[PDB]
């Protein structure tokens, strides 16, 4: 799945 | 006054807090159509979807879905369509939208390849002699000319509806030096670019809404639109200092999620509007200054 935002 | 608000925020080190407050206050609307399993291959990112109420519908019975939103600014009397960078399989849909919505200009704020990763398909021709045909939507696209400057490029494209044989000139304004999740090199370079788009007539109410995109169509895209709408309001209102950029951004976010992706992009938006206001408030000499300061090739 591709995500634009940062979740790290 | 925006200069006073800017300093108040900057001096207290409150950019992250102000930005997070806007995120918290932002609208939450359903994106049911974007999430339908059949639309999976039409979305570049799982975390960036258009709200159902403001999504742009393609004029086809097959599947009218495209990850694009109509940002309708009532008081400013300007509308924008913000969309993701087209995917290899949605390039035909993208141009179908441009045609159906009667757009005159397309504003691209990202690069096809960023940080060694693909962020947008090559949806327009790179060479005059190699035109593109989008079979699914029956559209032909030809590069007519391009003017390459140091940090942006303007292209003239001819879009033809192969069904009706009619053609239209589309202006492509490509900002080539704006990093993802980053900011323009300076308010000057950004404004020089924005006013070029304005002077082209592409944002005129006589045309359909300009199509603005980045990779996701929310970060750099939101920055561009926020600055433009704020300047529109400052030129329209009796008291330009009554324009609250935070409220304008929240209004825009009623139409598409996540506009403006970082605190620094928000900070930059303030700087861009403050600087651009110098032109709106008379003193049109600043326009030539941004031109010179941009060092556009
Ligand atoms: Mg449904």
């Amino acid at each position: 799945l591709e995500f634009y935002m940062d979740y790290e | 006054e925006m200069e006073k608000e800017f300093e108040q925020i900057d001096k207290s080190g409150s950019w992250a807090a102000i930005y997070q407050d806007i995120r918290h206050e932002a609208s939450d609307f359903p994106c049911r159509v974007a999430k339908l399993p059949k639309n999976k291959n039409r979305n570049r990112y799982r975390d960036v979807s258009p709200f159902d109420h403001s999504r742009i519908k393609l004029h086809q019975e097959d599947n009218d879905y495209i990850n694009a939103s109509l940002i309708k600014m009532e008081e400013a009397q300007r509308s924008y369509i913000l969309t993701q960078g087209p995917l290899p399989n949605t390039c035909g849909h993208f141009w179908e939208m441009v045609w159906e919505q009667k757009s005159r200009g397309v504003v691209m704020l990202n690069r096809v390849m960023e940080k060694g990763s693909l962020k947008c398909a090559q949806y327009w021709p790179q060479k005059e002699e190699k035109e593109m045909i989008f079979e699914d939507t029956n559209l032909k696209l030809t590069l007519i000319s391009e003017d390459i400057k140091s940090y942006y490029t303007v292209r003239q494209l001819e879009l033809e509806n192969l069904t009706t044989q009619e053609t239209r000139e589309i202006l492509h304004f490509h900002y080539t030096t704006w990093p993802d999740f980053g900011v323009p090199e300076s308010p000057a370079s950004f404004l020089n670019f924005l006013f070029k788009v304005r002077e082209s007539g592409s944002l005129s109410p006589e045309h359909g809404p300009v199509v603005v995109h980045s990779s996701a169509g929310i970060g750099r895209s939101g920055t561009f639109c926020l600055a433009d709408t704020c300047l529109l309001l400052m030129d329209k209102r009796k008291d330009p200092s009554s324009v609250d950029i935070k409220k304008v951004l929240l209004e825009m976010r009623k139409f598409r999620m996540g506009l403006i992706q970082t605190a620094d992009q928000l900070r930059f938006s303030y700087l861009a509007v403050i600087e651009g206001a110098k032109f709106i408030m008379g003193d049109s000499s600043v326009q030539d200054q941004w031109k010179e300061l941009s060092h556009e090739d």
